[PDB]
């Protein structure tokens, strides 16, 4: 110091540092603080957690990403775990909890190896070689399902659909949600069974009713009523016709005006009466254009005019207003129609086709929500989910979203594996076997990853209330006795540690992603030596 | 290592379940007094502007009161959905869903049951519960006179809980006539409840017509006969053309005198087209200015101004006509009819009385009471009564109440508990014992015994009489068909499903995370 | 098999025992350096 | 209006009650984990001076923790006096008192029974319980071998919950041998607890004679064979003469030198009076000055100074002689004899060990351990054991333990529950469920299923047998006479009587008046 103010970085006294062994203990214990939150949540016997936002709204969730997303944290090590769960949620949409517990399991076993004095790069290189070795083994042992026909391929989705719904909300109607989830993909799929578009199916929840009232409808959900409700609510098609002849327009019902600011000057009373004639003839020509086109229901983006609503009621033409542009993207794909810009380009080939249009109340005074249904298979399915609470229907959205994402993973060819703790233990005993001859300096590194993989079965043992040591001892001895590797923890107590009888299936791409994100983050956290943090 | 930020309350221990369970018990005990016919009304003291509110419904109470517990929000939200869905039975969901968590508390503490086992028993117990209502229901659709009698007894049951327990004999006829008036239209927005303070509570009535909140403008008469009604949503007043870029290039003010005259000529021409229909009354939703108002005087047409758009829907259906605009084509357009129109006065504000209309697809109810607080209670009542009776038309099946609905569920639920031998039987019995408490609090509010009176109802049903229930005026068991009280199938299906699924929410918690307030 | 004979409530003793173990081990890490001939001295 | 003043909390009949019951729940849940053999010890951190205290006794847990709740102060005081009376069983009073109020909370809410009616059921239920407890007891002390064996079983049952649960087979001999050496004298002041750091828990050895932490003088020898012991409550210090108010007027310092000669000659003649008996040691209560200390050298007398008040009686009873101060008449006051007066060292402090005394009416328990927190637990553990076994000498009747005393008492209560008419019979059954909840908690702390063992124990005892009990090591029902589990009759009588009075005080409350604190 020598008396002068010895300052280097701006805000010297505010920020701190941390190094040596104490920097590591702050990292591993920070992961254990987050792991204790996730450990009592994972598995079918888990328990949701309740979160409270700053704005007073709550979300009852049991998906590691939504928990960590709405969690106000200060430690940076947990903030990387917040993004790891979000990484698993965005792409695969399955295993958020796992990626978190598993990364902590690698970190907890790494704490013992740091005490022995192994360099962190040798620790990180050991998990990288062990992770690829486990992926290379699990890719050989899993079987392909593409040889079976379409009738049995539907059953494999039901195996994974019941797996994803369980452990979550709506366990009561999970047998129907599995059929509803599989029925959504039967309508929306490619003929070659590959690269299905997920953006065609959007999520839509409704606060009201019960879970039993939910059903399948192929159409669009608009949160609005028809214009001037004097007409009958449920419009029917003609006796002989191809359909209702849906019409969509991105032009409001008005006289044509320039987009630029204009100044229409009327210097005479004769020109003023022609403006009145021009005002009326445009509305007369407008309703005659849609009349000759044969449209029954009209969809307007930018809304319309009081004077054309009456002109719409007499001709038996329902209509709506303030339909957003995102919904028109959904209407054109569902009804297979083309959105005309204006009336001069109006033609009968651009109009859509759907079965029927109708509206119901759902209760007393809530709001009139529009419903559309198709008479055949189309490229659009809109899940109509009901719920007794706002948190129930909110959790049912992200739960069913993860269900469709798990089925989306199975659309990729030859990616199936039997989970239930079997995938963890079958990848664990081989790593310990390789260490016996690949000893080197990294012998304990393989043993750490072998013990870290087994923690997820022990996590299931804690939630189920069984003895962990007796469970892992029986699974390890059974895997050594017989090379059949589809036996896992019987969480639901149906006997059978075997997993083919219990109809449970996980995506193979999802399971290998667990150790990848876990190992890739553990390689990053172990590199940190100096921890500089500034004050808020 | 505190990963969370400053001022972050987290509970990851037994206190989390205790804090979530005690919150529902506090919400549960708050509404135990409001259940039943002998229940006491509650009083709300607002924090802003001293605007008091008296209400018996649990949905309005719980939404108004502030509660920071996350468990309280679930009881608030399940009550809001029940209020919007059916409009009745909100306090039953609140007290039953809290009692299911109350009964589930001792299983967690004393017997040490897994939370997944308690919900698993409630799944099978709720399945057998709804199956009891499948066989216990009765369809009265084959006869309209019996269905007319069913709407009476449902009005007797719903209106008895509110302050109108004495006057329910008169409003039961008023309630059922409004439903037969609507002839199946379950939209509650088509009934205008005009609030009037003063007079006796039994002075309410239901006139065959639509009662306006406003009067005629300047000189149009009060009493007329054989008037043709024409409705418009038309500006019809100083017509600002659809493009606002219009202008007048005026070279001299004498020509601008002709332009303003031309605006009066087209308006004079528009009113001339109204006279081609040959009408005597004209109604428009926009407020009518002076110039078009004057031209109706010479033609002998009445004018009404500033009608609300929600009232135009009620006005069109009572009159039976159609809202007409673009009056060049009078042939295709339709207009209503009425026998007599007369302006009346109920209190200080005058109103327009319509009577003798052809169409009767809607109505208006005029309430009378001592205070705005009583009038409010009254309003909220008929809304809950008419909401249940409106859904009774689409759901004709009904279920007998008075403790018989909860007990016949428990008769089937207790039968199924033996065929599921193991530890799940205690969970299904807990679901059964939770249903016994609804007739218990109904007896406690009237000041009767909780054990002996429920024990007599227990023995009466197992003997082979599935029509026994509680009678609160005398304090003994009586037949429900003779007393004449019955609920709808959608109501009992809703409260059992809402209270069941509400119990599933706060049984799976194992941590409460509270971030900072904003 | 599952949902029988017990349910482990009051897990705060498990959380307290973990806090006491890491608290004792963190103090032991400072004393661990002074072991053996190649240990070091401490000034307090 | 306002009747009390500022900063004064008042409660009335719904805030008054349910604040004591939740306080009874709050104080009961703390001591729930400490009950039984598999109970976990609670650690208390002081607010000042960073003083920690490891303790299992429920009284000591409530002594240190501050509790502003008035209802919890009742449980604080009843554990204090229970520790004063018996010394053991304070946790059972707090648990049984809390569960009696937990049951009575449900009888007031669910069954809607008056509080006075609940007490009248508890009076008859407590009378039936004590009558069954009196008849279930068994006589003892007729055979000294059986009396020796029962004290060993009582010591094993007492130390099973403390830290000595693993080494109770060895400490039972140490506990019971000291009590028989008292020769009927019931007093705990005759037993010393010397704190020694080092060793392990099972290194505590039985001492022959009496040992204490004192030291010889500067010039005294190490060993004297067959030493005569004397105890002086005397002042061998600067005696002064006691007519305070004596001063010395001096005309010349010649006689003042002879006056100081007389002071030394005065004390010389006093030490010469000691040598007339021919003793070998001299024990004084207070400090001995150097001039008396030098005079014991040539006469061959040992010297021990600064003896505590308790140490005088503790050493005199082992010696057999009486405390002498006058030293005038050598005829009376026959002294004892000790063979080995050689001191030993246990740790860093030498202790004077005696052996081969006339009588052993006072004893000393030498303890070894690692931490002082464990030695403090060792002190409180054996203090409860020696207190129970000391009162077992005067009160001979005993009763079987292992939870059988609770269920056999509830058998007569359930038998007398049927013939009592009215609503108080439910309160009589509530008392029975309170007795049943103690063995329910013994199974929870051990980690085994509680409903099965309580159901098997309850069904087994009603068959006709009354010797069955809970075996928490194996987790099944077994014979208590084989395992050797028995407790005193006055212990369970005090617990049931104190718990009955505990519920009676808190159930007769309707308002709370909390004045302003100083
Ligand atoms: N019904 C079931 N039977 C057996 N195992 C299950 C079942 N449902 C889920 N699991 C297992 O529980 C583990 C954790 O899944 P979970 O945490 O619920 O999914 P996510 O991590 O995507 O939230 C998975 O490895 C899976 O194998
Ligand atoms: N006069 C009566 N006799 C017998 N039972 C009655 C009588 N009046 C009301 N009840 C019972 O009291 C209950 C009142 O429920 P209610 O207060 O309407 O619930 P909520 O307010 O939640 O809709 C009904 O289930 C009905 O069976
Ligand atoms: N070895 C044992 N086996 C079974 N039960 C025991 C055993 N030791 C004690 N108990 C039971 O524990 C209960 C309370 O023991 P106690 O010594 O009073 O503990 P505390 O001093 O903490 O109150 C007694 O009622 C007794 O039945
Ligand atoms: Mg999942
Ligand atoms: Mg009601
Ligand atoms: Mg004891």
């Amino acid at each position: 110091e020598m008396g002068r103010p010895f300052i280097i970085v701006k805000d010297q006294g505010n920020k701190k540092r941390q190094h040596g062994l104490e920097a590591k203990k702050s990292h591993i214990l920070a992961a254990r603080s987050v792991a204790s939150i996730i450990k009592t949540s994972l598995g079918p016997r888990g328990l949701d957690k309740i979160l409270i936002s700053p704005d007073g709204e709550i979300t009852i969730t049991n998906d590691g990403a939504t928990i960590l997303s709405q969690m106000e944290l200060d430690n940076e090590i947990a903030k990387l775990l917040v993004q790891l769960s979000k990484s698993q949620d965005d792409e695969i949409g399955d295993g958020t909890t796992g990626v978190v517990v598993l990364a902590s399991a690698l970190l907890d076993q790494a704490l013992e190896l740091i005490q022995k004095g192994i360099h962190p790069i040798k620790i990180a290189n050991g998990f990288d070689e062990a992770a690829k070795l486990a992926i290379s083994k699990l890719e050989e042992t899993c079987d392909d399902i593409s040889a079976s026909n379409d009738e049995l391929f539907r059953d494999f989705l039901l195996r994974a659909a019941k797996t994803s719904l369980g452990s979550k909300i709506v366990s009561k109607d999970h047998d129907r949600f599995a059929e509803m989830a599989v029925e959504a993909v039967i309508n929306v799929m490619d003929k070659d069974r590959k690269d299905v578009d997920f953006d065609l199916i959007k999520m839509q929840g409704r606060v009201g009713g019960s879970i039993s009232d939910s059903k399948l409808i192929n159409g669009v959900i608009l949160d609005k009523d028809f214009s001037h409700p004097q007409m009958p609510k449920c419009v029917l098609p003609k006796e002989g016709s191809d359909g209702v002849k849906l019409a969509i327009l991105t032009c409001p019902f008005e006289p044509p005006k320039p987009k630029t600011k204009h100044k229409l000057d009327i210097s005479s009373v004769e020109e003023y009466q022609k403006l009145q004639t021009y005002e009326q003839d445009k509305f007369k020509e407008m309703i005659d254009d849609v009349k000759k086109a044969g449209a029954d229901v009209v969809i307007c983006q930018w809304g319309f005019d009081d004077e054309a609503n009456h002109l719409l009621l007499q001709n038996d033409l329902p209509a709506v207003r303030w339909v957003g542009g995102q919904e028109l993207e959904h209407i054109a794909i569902s009804t297979n129609g083309r959105i005309v810009p204006r009336f001069q380009d109006l033609s009968k080939d651009k109009l859509g086709t759907c079965s029927r249009i109708y509206e119901q109340e759902f209760g007393t005074t809530k709001d009139r929500m529009l419903i559309i249904e198709q008479s055949k298979e189309t490229k659009t399915v809109t899940c109509f989910v009901r719920g007794s609470n706002k948190m129930i229907v909110d959790e049912a959205e992200r739960a069913l979203h993860d269900s469709l994402c798990v089925v989306r993973n199975l659309v990729k060819d030859s990616r199936v594996v039997y989970g239930g703790g079997a995938a963890e233990v079958t990848m664990s005993l081989a790593v310990s076997e390789e260490a016996d001859k690949q000893r080197g300096i990294d012998q304990y590194a393989f043993r750490g990853f072998a013990q870290a993989l087994d923690t997820i079965p022990m996590t299931l043992a804690e939630n189920s209330g069984l003895d962990p040591i007796g469970t892992l001892s029986t699974l390890k001895s059974k895997q050594l006795k017989e090379k059949i590797s589809n036996i896992g923890v019987d969480c639901l107590g149906y006997g059978s540690n075997d997993m083919k009888e219990l109809f449970v299936v996980d995506p193979f791409i999802g399971k290998k992603q667990q150790i990848l994100l876990a190992t890739q983050l553990c390689r990053m956290i172990l590199k940190i030596d100096n921890v500089i943090i500034s004050g808020k | 290592v505190q990963i969370f930020g400053d001022q972050v309350t987290e509970e990851r221990a037994e206190n989390a379940r205790l804090s979530a369970f005690v919150g529902a018990i506090a919400v549960g005990d708050l509404v135990k007094s409001t259940l039943g016919p002998k229940g006491m009304d509650k009083l709300l003291q607002s924090a802003s502007s001293n605007t008091c509110m008296v209400t018996n419904d649990g949905a309005t109470i719980l939404k108004s009161i502030p509660l920071d517990n996350p468990a309280a929000k679930v009881l608030v939200n399940i009550s809001k959905v029940q209020d919007d869905e059916v409009g009745d039975g909100t306090t039953s969901v609140t007290v039953l869903s809290a009692e299911l968590l109350r009964e589930a508390e001792k299983l967690i503490d004393q017997s040490k049951i897994h939370p997944q086992t308690i919900i698993e028993g409630y799944r099978l117990a709720s399945a057998a519960a709804l199956d009891a209502l499948t066989k216990a229901a009765v369809d009265n659709s084959h006869d309209k006179t019996m269905f007319r009698e069913d709407l009476i007894h449902i009005a007797k049951t719903t209106l008895s809980s509110k302050i109108l327990s004495q006057d329910k004999d008169h409003f039961a006829e008023l309630a059922t006539n409004a439903i037969l008036r609507l002839k199946g239209s379950t939209n509650l927005e088509h009934i205008q409840i005009i609030k009037i303070l003063g007079g006796k509570l039994s002075d309410s009535f239901l006139d065959e017509g639509f009662i306006l909140a406003k009067k005629f403008g300047n000189n149009q008469p009060k009493r007329i006969e054989n008037a043709k009604i024409l409705i418009a949503n038309t500006t019809l007043d100083t017509d600002k053309v659809k493009i606002f870029g219009t202008k007048f290039k005026v070279d001299s003010t004498a020509k601008l005198a002709q332009l303003e005259k031309a605006e009066r000529e087209k308006m004079k021409n528009k009113i001339a087209k109204i006279s081609k229909f040959g009408i005597n009354t004209f109604i428009n939703r926009q407020l009518i200015y002076d110039y078009p108002e004057q031209l109706f005087t010479d033609l002998g047409i009445n004018s009404i101004e500033h009608a609300d758009f929600e009232g135009v829907e009620r006005l069109a259906l009572v009159t039976g006509g159609e809202v007409v605009s673009t009056f060049d084509e009078p042939s295709k357009c339709k207009l209503g009819e009425c026998d007599v129109i007369e302006e009346i006065m109920l209190g200080e504000q005058p109103f327009l009385k319509f009577s003798g209309c052809k169409a009767g697809e809607a109505c208006t109810i005029v309430l009378r009471g001592a205070t705005d607080q009583t009038l409010d209670e009254a309003e909220r009542s008929l809304h809950d009564a008419l909401s249940v009776l409106s859904q009774t038309t689409k759901e004709t099946r009904t279920v007998l109440g008075g403790g018989c609905a909860e007990m016949v569920m428990s008769k089937a639920v207790d039968t199924e508990a033996q065929n599921i031998d193991g530890k799940k039987s205690l969970a299904v019995e807990a679901f059964a014992r939770a249903l016994r408490q609804l007739p218990t609090i109904l007896a406690d509010n009237a000041g009767f015994d909780s054990s002996e009176l429920v024990s007599k109802l227990r023995s009466s049903i197992y003997n082979g009489i599935s029509t026994s229930g509680l009678d609160l005026n005398n304090g003994t068991i009586a037949d429900m068909r003779q007393l004449g009280i019955v609920e709808s199938y959608k109501l009992k299906r809703a409260v059992v499903s809402s209270a069941s699924e509400a119990a599933e929410v706060l049984l799976r918690v194992d941590n409460i995370i509270r971030a900072r307030p904003r | 098999v599952p949902s029988n004979a017990t349910f482990k409530n009051k897990e705060k003793p498990q959380e307290v025992r973990k806090a006491n173990i890491i608290a004792a081990r963190s103090v032991a890490d400072a004393i661990r350096t002074s072991l053996g001939p190649k240990g070091m001295d401490k000034m307090i």
